[PDB]
């Protein structure tokens, strides 16, 4: 038993959805600590294509 | 709205064909994909800042 | 004209263009500068933009004179192979290997047709070896452009510099904005054959690089892969199919074996079995069973 | 040797879990309790939070046998040991 | 109207000094014409407000020449004469907007913000669901629920 | 300052089990409420050890870094010592 | 072109590309006591090998005379490899093991496992992947009969 | 000794807050709740949703979700109609004054959930 | 599918005391002391302008 | 206006259909043409059913089930305004309209006359006190649509602004079955109607009593008398791939 | 192109209800969704997430993604039914790549039909022989298509 995505705005509003409270986490953007403390191991270019 | 997800076996259809769920199970068999059971069908939110 | 579109086609276009960035087949069986057999990319890295630019003139002139020599000694080998030679019997057995051909049954290729197929591929090899040599004789120092693929071999490709800035206090008084940066030049070497003499020469350019300038090597080569339909067979789906309960968390280690699955190549003959009864039980031909078991009559 | 995510460690997860029950007796692992098993010794562990279903709390969810309240205002006067 | 909070009043010279940002914003000025055009009245102080501010924004990047000196105060007093005339027109349209939108709000049965006077319905400041439980300026306690200014059925 | 990254780390009735406590009740008790190996005895226990029934039943020594709890009761069971002080 | 060659009819030859990065230091980490872990750190970071093969090269005849990949085979292949197929080229990026030699072996068995399940479409129509049609709701003419 | 008493006192006030009846959380000035008691929304509440609102005791979160699932006036029942604020909807039944929200007890720790 | 029910609950309890018996298990997050300077003793805080992440 | 002699002409104009639907982009002359048709027809003293905007019926304030029609619904506030203005518009023709299939035992309070005309029937429906006007319109609209579908002699032009709203689902949804089932308490009833909202299937426009009488005259071929010159509306909100929140001012 | 608000207003001193100035957490902004993160008065873990700029921006990014989802699902007047390859029409007898795999494919350029296959919607009254072969009673009526060559009112006859 599953539910379709809603079509009205008040159903998205009144549904029991919690908001973000603590610091958000990503599965691969956590080795890099923050966007200000973005850690890079090797100084490759950002347009570097892997062969 | 709230419904039950259905499945049709190829032996039931008048023209048999491979369904999309057993192809998903075949894709999950090869690449070892974790299938979350309580993943809600209503919560399909795109990252619209990037996409 | 003018360009007006539906937005969801534009939403599909911009996502498909970035996700298919490195979905490119470099070594294609084709014409000149697009087509090749092996592709070498040497990414040169230095702290100043004129340091990597002057190195890219030093390495390209090195790889031009070396790359002309290795193609020329390959060109003298193709023109001897095109003048005449004897066909390999291992090559002749490779064409007469399939059971059913395109025309039904065994396609018996003779010594003329197999020698015709290598002649059709060596005629392609001459036109690709002459494309490298004629582009290696173009960049005279009077008029040279090593950034264009049609003029010089190899050509130098631009790559944007990695630049990362730092924002720190100069003391809560003021903020300093200094950036680490290093510049890149990529050298694309496309050879229509795999030669280890050029790979040895390409790897040894690290020993005479410029000051505070390093490099890394990219190698895109063609390699034959065998899909064994006996080790990896095409089987019907089982009677009781798998569900989502076999694909839970930590089911990648506890429920599934690694590919491939072991299938027994040994069997024991039962009581009343014959040569046609074991072949019926094994689902094979009786002549196929005797060929693997030629020891026992 | 696998590298990166835990999904690439098939044998090492298998070699750990067999080693986990190999050294551990069940006489030791029975004493570890969860949070709700400890909370059952409270006079009242369970009541609704005001996010979803706070209106379903009834007066029978209160442990009224372990306190004494005043007769005038209705607030709790004392606690029982 | 969904702006029902207590507000802070501003002098009218600080409103007009915004200019093209809020006072003479073109998206705001066009929907003030549609209020007067619906009621069938002339938009005469609104158009002459817009004609002045159309030409005021046209030269607003130009630097004035240095006034080298006059024996009599004639062009200085004349330039201030036209400048005080342009403010009195925009003072009228600032009053013409606040008069008409409160007259429209008395017709459409729409409740205003806190401490806002509508001449037909509530001569005093109508206060509804304030943080302060009493009247801010009349010193009377507010009842629960809010004061009904209109009749019931739509 | 970064958000809630300070190195140096209150009663509420409707948020009693969800303020300064674990997210889930199915999760086990932390490491501070169990004996890891052979010990000679600790001078203090940590403040993130959840008060159980055996804390008020036995009541031998409660040493919180100081705080010595000589008032055993049943209202403390189910939450750690951060909310008890 | 290196690689094994199968002459048996149960072995198909797939001409495929392999792209990899080899990087060696020559400025600071060329030789000292830090060269041991830095060169290993460069090899583990460059553990990726890209196994690329065109679907057009897979549409050849097998040893039994039948085609290796037909239309229904690549229709099953594009669904089993959703984002791994792009612009007619099946690309496999192997990143499981630290050394590139084991990633070529892990990439080869993942290609052969993907090809073997896509080859079920040659068995019958019951393994042909179904077409997903966005069929409309019943129209206003049919809704008038309600 | 008094912290155990104040915890049981705050938990008692939260449960009696959950049991007591509140005032109508909808504001009777705005559309469509402005209409008369014998037409419109109040007809649908009197004959279909009369026991549904009386059992949940007129708290603002259940009665808005009962307006969602009743379907015969949504989805514009919740967004178009202005509701009472959060501190105003927590007032008990028979409030009739603006001083009652500050009249409640400040000693308990119900985090704004006391009558 | 192989391990379900009581075999799952006893394995989770066996892996919990195996987690708790390891004296010295480094469960400290990385950002707690990722601000240590090597040339001087000046202590900064990661996230602000008193620290640079590359050097 | 004289259709019985020009019947083969009118059948060739509509290509045998019952009427015309006018479709185009947003903001063109769709509703501006539809108000001209009632100006053309009511000046030629023809009885006209004019729906000035279909979003009062489908996207209305509140929905109520029909009293005499099982499984059907009503827009009561849209119906009382429809039954009011249609009586005043064609009072010259509806007073001459004799009730053929209409029961004469209608409920009637003291001082009111039983309706003998179709003008008197519509004034019986909308002119009442609340809440007695809610069930009176459901009886009146059903008996109006029954009286119009039997008339084969007088031309009745039916003009609808926004027929595309009558061709798909109204924005109302069906009520949850727990509201009509009855409950003793909320804690033990196996329900979450006060806990989580959910989207029921949407009610189509064919289940409305007003559109039921319209679709009865359209599909049944025994009415070569009603001409449905209608149009559509494109008054929907814009959405071009992404959507934030609309600014209230 | 959409004219709705996407970003959150930044933090400054406490705004008042003035001309061109709304308070920072009001019921008008984002449809009243700022009541979860507002403060009425003019616990440390429950106070600082209301003032963090990255935290309040992420919640509006969720709410705008919810508004993007409900308008994309309200546009759907169709549903996806897995139809086998044999009973499918001629324009679906080709090899269809997945999403974001290839160039956006035209349907059939040979028949001068340049449109995306992924947005193709088929009417249900066309596929009654495929979707319902077991009924045999024609549950849906045939679609009445108007004659384009017939002289009607739009062609001045
Ligand atoms: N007087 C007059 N005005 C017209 C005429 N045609 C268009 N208009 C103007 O065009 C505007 C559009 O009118 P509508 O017919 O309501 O637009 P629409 O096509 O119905 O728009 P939607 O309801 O969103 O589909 C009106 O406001 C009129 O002012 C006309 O023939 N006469
Ligand atoms: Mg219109």
């Amino acid at each position: 038993v599953d539910q379709t995505p809603f079509e009205e705005d008040q159903t998205w509003l009144l549904h029991s959805i919690p908001v973000q409270q603590l610091e958000m986490h990503h599965h691969e953007k956590d080795l890099q600590d923050l966007p200000f403390i973005n850690h890079e191991q090797f100084p490759r270019s950002l347009e570097w294509n892997a062969p | 709205g709230v419904h039950r997800v259905g499945y049709t076996h190829p032996s039931t259809l008048p023209v048999p064909c491979a369904q999309r769920w057993d192809l998903r199970l075949a894709r999950a068999r090869i690449f070892q994909e974790y299938i979350e059971e309580k993943a809600p069908g209503a919560w399909q939110l795109e990252d619209e800042r990037s996409m | 004209f003018p360009f007006q579109w539906k937005t969801e086609d534009w939403y599909e276009y911009e996502v498909a263009k970035v996700r298919n960035r490195r979905f490119v087949f470099e070594n294609t069986e084709e014409d000149g500068i697009r087509g090749s057999e092996v592709t070498y990319k040497i990414v040169l890295e230095g702290f100043w933009d004129h340091h990597v630019m002057k190195l890219a003139e030093d390495v390209c002139m090195f790889l031009k004179d070396v790359g002309r020599q290795i193609v020329e000694e390959k060109l003298v080998a193709v023109r001897r192979l095109l003048q005449g030679g004897a066909v390999d019997p291992e090559l002749l057995a490779a064409f007469n290997c399939a059971r059913a051909g395109p025309f039904g049954g065994l396609d018996e290729y003779d010594k003329e047709e197999v020698a015709n197929f290598l002649r059709s591929d060596l005629r392609r090899l001459e036109e690709q070896c002459l494309s490298v040599i004629n582009r290696c004789n173009v960049p005279v120092p009077g008029a040279t452009n090593i950034y264009d693929p049609h003029t010089s071999w190899p050509h130098v490709e631009k790559l944007e510099p990695w630049v990362r800035m730092a924002e720190f206090w100069t003391s809560e008084m003021s903020t300093a904005h200094y950036e680490f940066r290093k510049f890149f030049r990529v050298i694309i070497c496309k050879l229509p054959f795999q030669s280890t003499e050029f790979e040895k020469r390409m790897y040894d350019i690290r020993h005479w690089l410029h000051r505070q300038t390093s490099c890394e090597f990219h190698t895109i080569y063609r390699r034959n892969v065998i899909h064994d339909s006996a080790v990896f067979p095409t089987e019907h789906d089982p009677a009781t199919p798998t569900t989502h309960e076999h694909h839970r968390m930590f089911s990648f280690a506890l429920d599934w074996q690694s590919a491939p699955v072991n299938r027994l190549s040994t069997d024991t003959v039962h009581e009343g079995e014959s040569w046609d009864a074991v072949a019926q039980r094994l689902g094979c031909s009786v002549g196929e069973l005797k060929d693997a078991n030629a020891e026992r009559e | 040797s696998p590298h990166g995510y835990i999904r690439h460690f098939e044998n090492e997860v298998r070699d750990l879990l067999q080693y986990v029950d190999g050294v551990t007796p069940w006489k030791q692992a029975q004493k570890i309790r969860t949070y709700w098993e400890v909370r059952s010794h409270h006079p009242m562990p369970q009541f609704n939070r005001p996010e979803v279903a706070m209106h379903r709390n009834t007066v029978g969810l209160l442990p009224a046998h372990m306190w004494e309240t005043d007769k005038k205002t209705g607030k709790v006067k004392s606690v029982k040991d | 109207n969904t702006f029902l909070t207590s507000s802070v009043a501003t002098p009218p010279i600080s409103v007009i000094r915004t200019g093209p940002k809020w006072w003479a914003h073109p998206e705001r000025m066009v929907r003030q014409k549609l209020m007067y055009f619906t009621l069938g009245v002339d938009q005469l102080p609104l158009r002459r407000t817009a004609v002045i501010q159309r030409d005021l924004q046209r030269f607003h990047m130009c630097k004035p020449p240095p006034r080298v000196g006059d024996s009599t105060g004639y062009k200085r007093s004349r330039a201030a004469q036209l400048n005080t005339w342009y403010r009195r027109i925009q003072y009228q349209e600032y009053h013409m907007q606040h008069l008409f939108t409160r007259h429209v709000w008395g017709l459409l049965r729409v409740y205003p913000g806190n401490t806002t006077k509508i001449q037909g319905k509530a001569d005093d400041g109508y206060v509804g669901y304030d943080s302060v439980p009493f009247h801010r300026y009349n010193r009377a306690p507010l009842p629960f629920p809010a004061r009904e200014l209109y009749e019931r059925r739509k | 300052y970064p958000f809630l990254r300070r190195p140096h780390i209150n009663p509420s009735a409707p948020y009693f089990w969800s303020f300064m406590t674990a997210k889930s009740q199915m999760a086990f008790l932390p490491e501070e409420n169990y004996i890891t190996g052979d010990w000679t005895g600790k001078f203090f226990v940590s403040k993130r050890q959840v008060y159980t029934l055996q804390h008020a039943t036995s009541g031998a020594k409660v040493r919180v870094k100081i705080f010595e709890f000589n008032s055993p009761s049943r209202w403390n069971i189910g939450k750690e010592m951060n909310t008890l002080t | 072109r290196i690689g094994p060659i199968g002459l048996e009819p149960h072995q198909f030859n797939v001409p495929a590309e392999l792209g990899f990065v080899e990087q060696y230091d020559n400025l600071q980490y060329k030789r000292y006591d830090w060269q041991g872990w830095y060169q290993r750190m460069l090899d583990v970071h460059n553990r990726n090998v890209s196994l690329r093969c065109r679907i057009c090269d897979l549409q050849r005849l097998d040893g039994n005379g039948v085609q290796f990949v037909d239309m229904q085979t690549e229709r099953r292949l594009r669904i089993l490899a959703q984002h791994r197929v792009g612009m007619g080229v099946l690309k496999l990026d192997a990143d499981k093991y630290e050394d590139q030699a084991d990633n070529v072996t892990f990439g080869t068995t993942k290609l052969s496992e993907l090809l073997a399940d896509a080859r079920k479409a040659q068995l019958g129509e019951e393994y042909w992947p179904s077409v997903e049609l966005k069929v409309r709701k019943p129209s206003g003419q049919s809704k008038a009969h309600y | 000794l008094d912290r155990h008493r104040a915890l049981a006192d705050s938990l008692r006030a939260y449960v009696e807050f959950s049991t007591s009846k509140r005032v109508e959380p909808w504001d009777a000035r705005f559309k469509p709740f402005d209409r008369i008691e014998k037409d419109g929304v109040y007809v649908l509440m009197r004959y279909m949703m009369e026991e549904k609102l009386q059992l949940c005791n007129y708290h603002h979160r259940p009665v808005k979700r009962l307006f969602c699932n009743i379907g015969l006036m949504g989805p514009q029942i919740t967004t178009k109609a202005r509701w009472k604020p959060y501190r105003f909807a927590t007032n008990p039944a028979g409030t009739s004054k603006a001083e009652r929200m500050y009249q409640r007890d400040k000693t308990v720790y119900t985090h704004g959930h006391n009558d | 599918k192989t391990v379900v029910g009581t075999h799952q609950k006893m394995l989770q309890r066996k892996v919990t005391c195996f987690q708790y018996n390891q004296y010295g298990l480094f469960k400290t997050p990385y950002y707690r002391l990722a601000n240590v300077d090597r040339y001087h003793a000046v202590q900064g805080v990661a996230g602000t302008r008193e620290w640079v992440p590359y050097v | 206006q004289h259709w019985h002699t020009k019947r083969s002409v009118l059948s060739s104009l509509t290509n045998g259909r019952t009427g015309f639907i006018v479709d185009g982009p947003t903001g063109c002359g769709k509703s501006a043409l539809m108000c001209q048709v009632v100006h053309f027809a009511r000046s030629r003293n023809i009885v006209t059913l004019y729906v000035p905007d279909a979003k009062v019926w489908t996207h209305g304030e509140w929905c109520w089930p029909s009293t005499i029609l099982p499984g059907f619904f009503d827009a009561p506030d849209a119906a009382r305004s429809f039954l009011k203005y249609f009586a005043v518009a064609n009072r010259a023709t509806l007073t001459s309209w004799k009730l053929r299939c209409t029961p004469k035992d209608l409920p009637t309070e003291q001082g009111e006359r039983q309706p003998q005309n179709l003008y008197e029937l519509c004034e019986w429906g909308h002119r009442a006190v609340a809440p007695a006007s809610i069930d009176r319109q459901s009886v009146c609209v059903k008996f109006l649509m029954d009286e119009l579908s039997e008339e084969k002699k007088l031309p009745v032009v039916i003009v609808v602004d926004g027929w595309n709203l009558f061709s798909h689902e109204t924005h109302f949804r069906y009520p949850h079955p727990d509201f009509l089932r009855g409950l003793a308490s909320f804690n033990e009833s196996s329900t979450d109607i006060d806990l989580y909202p959910q989207e029921l299937p949407r009610i189509p426009a064919s289940r409305l009593s007003f559109v039921r009488g319209l679709n009865k005259m359209i599909l049944s071929g025994d009415d070569p008398n009603k001409f449905f010159i209608t149009c559509t509306t494109r008054d929907f909100k814009p959405f071009d791939g992404i959507s934030g929140f609309p600014n209230v001012e | 192109v959409s004219t709705g608000e996407f970003d959150h207003p930044p933090f400054q001193f406490r705004q008042r209800h003035t001309f061109n100035t709304t308070p920072l957490h009001d019921a008008n902004r984002f449809g009243g969704r700022t009541a979860y993160l507002r403060e009425i008065g003019p616990k440390k873990q429950g106070r600082r997430f209301k003032k963090d700029p990255r935290t309040v921006q992420f919640n509006v990014d969720v709410w705008c993604a919810q508004q993007t989802l409900r308008k994309r699902w309200k546009q759907r007047d169709w549903e996806v039914i897995e139809i086998p390859f044999r009973l499918v029409p001629r324009e679906q007898q080709r090899v269809i790549p997945e999403l974001y795999t290839d160039i956006p494919q035209m349907t059939d350029p040979a028949r001068n039909d340049f449109s995306n296959i992924r947005n193709k919607v088929y009417d249900r009254e066309e596929l009654q022989g495929v979707l319902f072969p077991a009924a045999g009673a024609m549950l849906y009526p045939p679609l009445q298509r108007v004659d384009k060559q017939a002289m009607t009112l739009d062609k001045y006859l």
